[PDB]
């Protein structure tokens, strides 16, 4: 039987992805779970699964199916995943420990990269502090590097934590724009009103 | 926040920016050098200012650091590397006099053309038809008329230049807490602040002397056998146990001897290796050579070439429509980005050059996950070494045989080995002496051990003395045929070209120890030598981050540097020349002159 399918192509085929610094998410809790992620660039430079093996996923039931997305560099893809460190796991996307769900990642030189420089796609650089699982942080107030506070101002010792990548068609693969999203699976103890198709 | 944390983030900040804006300036130039136009050049010299703009106001941001509270050695090369503060110590004045200075001597240099009593219009500059005589010209006259009015049109214009530049980059380094200039440029090969690979500037000149003073017999023979074959070229002017004349060497300076080949062959009869013919034949291109050292470099076990380097790269001259500069360049234009520029044409020569360049472009890639500021080789002379290491181990009659361009029914033979080592000595050991007394000269200038009066007498002295090249006639002091070189003129260091030459060999002789070579050192091939290739890839890595010695210790396994490969590389050579050289008497009367 079928009831409705998920949108899963309105988050894996987006017109723009969101920045890291604002990484978005998307509430899957009312859509039949078909798991059929091949069809979106089948060729996969990174799919891999943490807490569930990649077909089985298809084939079971959970409570939210929390959907986040962003864009990064080719090599920072594997700041994504459990237990990383550097700028992205640190200061702007940080998984759980014990994350159970997938993370796919895919090229996306042609669409977020101009001959110009794509200068919209910011990422947090600097930080008091490093970030929780799952949190998201929109500050951009002045990071304090120094030991006056610069009352808000941007000079000597105080910079400002958001930076561009300015993505171009000419960058190396390591650099070329890479579109992330994670499938997030978790059960609250609560009566699992979805699942996914037999 | 102690200071460390605060460069941290600078630094941080620092390579994110310069990232940026050094790809957007390299992309503006490789447009430019691509394509020849006036947007391109536009493009090209905004994005250069404001390049150097940032440079400049981040190094400025970077001196507010003490830099000796800082423990980090990283962070201490980088800030050390970025704190310079260069030119602009000097007041105002002293940098308007010094960048007119360097511009005009460039200028004069560029646009030098010298009339002669030929005919009132008959006017040559250097680089065509100048050369051309110096090179190919068999008359004493022609050449040594032609020799003599170069420098006699250039020299006596540039010293009224050269007295005011000397003193002024003395007063430039001095205030850097420098000695002066030479020691300034010396400060490249400074190790400090890690004991067990240290190297003070002052230990590169006493290192020099030392591996110049082993370089000195075989140049030695090989200057009596060039004199030797010499005498029967150009009779009535040479003497069989005086110097050479400045207008025999094949060039302008002499810096080169290749033009003195077709004078000094051994065996003439028997024609040197080349694979030009035999590449037509089967219908060889640019594309081809590129991929044959490709598999060639990855044979050796390093990363085959980025994608973008096929996609962006111009291998071939799209002619006259699209014009761009034809000289062999590698471009590292960053992020990722890596091209090659060169007019390939179906010859050895473009095949030896496409190697190299491709092996500067592995070398770069090598210690692409470095810093901005430490995304470079360990020193001045390690890049083209390791370019030149590749072209070498090409050019060798079994890597040819191997790929199918040498045909199987061929085995080498003593003769043509013989003429190869010489040939190739023409240019190695052969320039080594020149650049080691224009380095000395231009070190003792600008220490002030030559008093302002005695340039050009000290200058002749040092070359009748370790060259063995005696001035053909009488120079007044007004002369300056140290001015006469492009890279003395141009303000650009010329003791790479030594240090180099001898890394070359270094690294030859230090990768053939783990390809199980088994024959002389001018016939190993580190193709298909895995060993050999990840004990290279192991100091390309390194870059800039660590000092040249831990650097030269990983490959070669010393920490200083030594010349004995580059004696046992002409060793066979060596023992030709030794016994071909009985028939007069070896060495030079520095006292005997031409007039
Ligand atoms: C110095 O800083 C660099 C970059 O933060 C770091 O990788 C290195 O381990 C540090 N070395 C120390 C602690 O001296
Ligand atoms: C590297 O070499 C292999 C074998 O030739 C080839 O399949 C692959 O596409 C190459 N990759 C790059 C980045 O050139
Ligand atoms: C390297 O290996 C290839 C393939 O086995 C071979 O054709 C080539 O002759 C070898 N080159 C040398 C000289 O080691
Ligand atoms: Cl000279
Ligand atoms: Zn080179």
């Amino acid at each position: 039987n079928i009831t409705n399918l998920c949108p899963f192509d309105e988050v894996f085929n987006a017109t723009r992805f969101a920045s890291v610094y604002a990484w978005n998410r998307k509430r899957i809790s009312n859509c039949v779970a078909d798991y059929s992620v091949l069809y979106n660039f089948a060729p996969f430079f990174a799919f891999k699964c943490y807490g569930v093996s990649p077909t089985k996923l298809n084939d079971l039931c959970f409570t939210n199916v929390y959907a986040d997305s962003f864009v990064i560099r080719g090599n920072e893809v594997s700041q994504i995943a459990p237990g990383q460190t550097g700028n992205i796991a640190d200061y702007n996307y940080k998984l759980p420990d014990d994350f159970t769900g997938c993370v796919i990642a895919w090229n996306s030189n042609k669409l977020d990269s101009k001959v110009g420089g794509n200068y919209n796609y910011l990422y947090r650089l600097f930080r008091k502090s490093n970030l929780k699982p799952f949190e998201r942080d929109i500050s951009t107030e002045i990071y304090q590097a120094g030991n006056k506070p610069c009352n808000g101002v941007a000079g000597f010792n105080c910079y400002f934590p958001l930076r561009s990548y300015g993505f171009r068609p000419t960058y190396g693969v390591g650099h070329q724009p890479y579109r992330v999203v994670v499938l997030s699976f978790e059960l609250l103890h609560a009566p699992a009103t979805v699942c996914g198709p037999k | 926040s102690t200071i460390e944390e605060q460069a941290k983030t600078f630094l941080d900040k620092f390579n994110h920016e310069a990232e940026d804006l050094f790809y957007q300036s390299s992309l503006a130039s490789w447009n430019y050098n691509t394509n020849i136009t006036e947007e391109n050049v536009q493009n090209m010299n905004n994005a250069g200012d404001k390049w150097s703009a940032f440079l400049k106001e981040q190094s400025t941001l970077a001196q507010m650091y003490p830099l000796q509270e800082i423990q980090n050695l990283t962070v201490k090369l980088q800030l050390q590397a970025l704190q310079q503060n260069g030119s602009s110590v000097l007041s105002e004045d002293k940098s308007k006099r010094l960048n007119t200075i360097l511009n005009t001597m460039s200028t004069i240099y560029s646009t030098g053309k010298v009339c002669n009593p030929d005919n009132p219009q008959e006017c040559l500059l250097l680089e065509p038809g100048l050369n051309e005589i110096m090179a190919n010209s068999l008359d004493y006259n022609e050449r040594l008329w032609a020799w003599e009015s170069w420098r006699s049109e250039v020299g006596k214009q540039l010293r009224p230049l050269y007295e005011e530049y000397v003193v002024l980059k003395n007063e430039m380094a001095r205030a850097n807490h420098y000695e002066d200039y030479g020691d300034y440029w010396r400060g490249d090969y400074e190790v400090n602040g890690v004991d067990g690979y240290d190297y003070s500037r002052g230990q590169l000149i006493e290192d020099v002397e030392h591996t110049f003073e082993e370089i000195k017999p075989l140049y030695e023979h090989l200057h009596a056998y060039v004199r030797a074959k010499l005498m029967n070229a150009y009779p009535s002017y040479i003497s069989p146990i005086g110097c050479l004349p400045a207008h025999l060497l094949g060039d302008m300076w002499g810096r080169f001897w290749t033009n003195l080949y077709s004078l000094t062959v051994p065996f003439g009869q028997k024609p040197n290796i080349d694979v030009t013919d035999a590449m037509v034949d089967q219908a060889w291109d640019a594309q081809r050579i590129f991929k044959e050292a490709e598999k060639f470099f990855v044979s050796v076990g390093l990363p085959n070439m980025t994608q973008g380097f096929w996609e962006n790269s111009m291998l071939t001259d799209p002619g006259n429509v699209q014009k761009a500069v034809c000289h062999p360049t590698a471009w590292d234009l960053g992020k990722g980005d890596f091209r090659i520029l060169m007019c390939t044409k179906v010859t050895m020569d473009d095949f030896l050059t496409a190697h190299h360049e491709m092996g500067h472009i592995q070398y770069d890639m090598a210690y692409a996950a470095q810093p901005f500021l430490l995304r470079n080789g360990a020193n001045e002379g390690f890049h083209e070494a390791v370019g030149e290491i590749m072209s070498l181990s090409a050019a060798t009659p079994k890597h040819l045989k191997s790929i199918g361009l040498l045909s199987p029914d061929f085995q080498e033979d003593n003769e043509t080995e013989i003429n190869f080592l010489l040939k190739q000595a023409l240019t190695i050991v052969g320039t080594l002496p020149f650049t080691y007394m224009l380095e000395k000269w231009r070190w003792m200038v600008f220490k002030g051990e030559i008093p302002k009066d005695q340039w050009m007498k000290k200058w002749w002295e040092m070359k009748r003395e370790i060259v063995g090249v005696v001035e053909p006639v009488p120079h007044d002091e007004t002369y300056c045929d140290p001015a006469s070189l492009f890279h003395v003129s141009n303000d650009y260091s010329f003791i790479r070209y030594y240090t180099r030459t001898l890394y070359q060999f270094q690294f030859q002789e230090a990768l053939c120890q783990a390809a199980k070579h088994e024959g002389p050192l001018h016939k190993c091939d580190i193709s298909n030598s895995t060993e050999a290739g990840q004990k290279l890839f192991n100091m390309l890595r390194l870059g800039k981050s660590e000092p040249w010695t831990l650097a030269l210790e990983n490959v070669v396994g010393a920490k200083n540097m030594n010349v004995r490969p580059l004696l046992n590389y002409f060793e066979p050579l060596f023992t030709w020349l030794k016994d071909q050289n009985k028939n007069s008497f070896v060495g030079w009367s520095t006292d005997w002159s031409p007039y």
